[PDB]
């Protein structure tokens, strides 16, 4: 296996570099080349063989080899380079691929979460269910933390909130879900969704009862 | 010139997983194809590739379970692996062993990459899942965040629903404009559910078009975005 690591920093307009050690049977004998996954979409090719680009990467992408070490260099850092990057070889009828590099690029401007709560809508209640929707946007850095409560009682249990994720502004969202019976929905007289990030919390109420 | 990864993506353990590269624009004849493979929060592993005149070649540690064949006529590309376990969940892709001569050197070969024109051929990936878990079609909910602001928010919730993926449209396409796809969080009840939102600064009218391949359901579902005319 091919050694990166395991993540590497860097700012905006800034020169980062990512290491791919090997032995001299693969990295030492043969090319390598290097490919780009942004975690929404897939894998995309970036340089081949050693320095070699395909048609539509920008020019800020290089890559050279010293020995048993292949280096990817990102000349000047942007938003849209924060991705996984990995490596890859031949050691002879046999290819190998890197343990794999997460790119992330500090100095973006910070933004405070949208926060929209939903209620449960009239069709899922009549199928005696009823989920809260706590939907979170358009915040930097990518990490929140979200806490439920109900007439001011934290609550724990059947709540599952997904990890912080990239979106097309190159900011972050997260989602944060409450399922319950639709008896436990009307007996409550208020839900709430609180959205703590950097120090600073954002809630918004929602309330069966009224509606 | 397309890669296309197309079959089930819900497999039962210890059973065969099969999955078929369709090549578009392009002619099997002269192309390597290969299978690499990325399980959740994990590096690339190659599993295999068929030369352009049906020579192999495979991954050690895979194989005993891995078969690789091609049909030139059908311009497609097979990939077996049996005795799945959990440990075969991925998103599993199919490229090009792209091969090119350098003058000094000799000869060397890229994935996902054409031989002559050096564009870009990788598939767009296929998550399977291997679990024992059936097939569940999502329940599709409307979102409004009602209970009179600037910017009116709305979405859909698909709910409960397995394997992943969902895919979600609104309007048929027409929409992009303001709207964000969330990844699907895993709850208690062991099934699946996300959410998409539309947010607009109305006078139209909000559809979105939810389709779930593996139980081969599509639904559209109208989302009310007016608020006291519908309450009172």
């Amino acid at each position: 296996v091919l050694t990166q690591p395991p993540s590497v920093s860097g700012s905006l307009g800034q020169r980062v570099s990512i290491t791919c050690s090997g032995s001299s049977s693969n990295i030492g004998r043969w090319g390598v080349n290097w490919y780009q996954q942004v975690p929404g979409s897939g894998l995309r090719t970036i340089i081949y063989y050693e320095s070699s680009r395909p048609s539509g990467v920008p020019d800020r992408f290089s890559g050279s080899k010293s020995g048993n070490t292949a280096t990817l260099t990102i000349s000047s850092l942007q938003a849209e380079d924060e991705a996984d990057y990995f490596c890859a070889t031949g050691d002879y009828n046999i290819a190998v691929f890197g343990s794999g590099t997460t790119l992330i690029v500090m100095g973006q401007p910070k933004s405070p979460p949208s926060v929209t709560l939903f209620p449960p809508s009239t069709e899922e209640l009549n199928g005696n269910k009823a989920t809260l929707v706590c939907l979170i946007s358009d915040f930097y850095p990518g990490s929140v933390t979200v806490v439920w409560k109900a007439d001011g009682s934290t609550i724990t249990r059947n709540v599952e909130t997904t990890r912080a994720s990239k979106q097309s502004n190159s900011k972050y969202a997260a989602s944060s879900y409450l399922s319950l019976t639709s008896s436990d929905w009307k007996s409550k007289g208020s839900y709430s969704c609180e959205v703590t990030h950097e120090g600073s919390t954002v809630t918004k109420t929602v309330k069966p009862s009224e509606c | 010139v397309q890669l296309q990864e197309s079959g089930p993506s819900l497999v039962k353990p210890s059973q065969t997983l099969s999955l078929t590269c369709t090549v578009s624009g392009l002619s099997l004849s002269d192309h390597n194809v290969g299978w690499i493979r990325q399980a959740p929060g994990k590096a690339l592993e190659w599993l295999g590739v068929i030369y352009k005149e049906g020579d192999k070649d495979y991954n050690p540690a895979l194989k005993s379970r891995l078969s690789i064949t091609k049909d030139n006529s059908k311009s497609q590309v097979s990939l077996s692996l049996s005795s799945v376990t959990t440990e075969d969940t991925a998103t599993y892709y199919c490229a090009t062993l792209g091969c090119y001569f350098v003058e000094g050197v000799g000869y060397d070969c890229t994935y996902g990459l054409q031989h002559t024109t050096f564009h870009d051929a990788w598939g767009q990936g296929l998550l399977v899942t291997v679990s024992s878990a059936s097939t569940t079609a999502p329940k599709v909910y409307p979102l409004s965040s009602c209970c009179s602001s600037s910017t009116v928010t709305l979405g859909c919730l698909v709910s409960s629903y397995m394997p992943e993926p969902v895919t979600v449209t609104w309007n048929s396409g027409a929409l992009k404009s303001g709207v964000h796809t969330f990844p699907a969080v895993l709850q208690s009840s062991g099934l699946y559910s996300l959410s998409s939102m539309v947010t607009v600064p109305g006078t139209q009218t909000f559809t979105c078009n939810v389709a779930h391949p593996a139980s081969s359901t599509k639904v559209d579902k109208a989302v009310d975005p007016r608020c006291g005319k519908h309450h009172h």
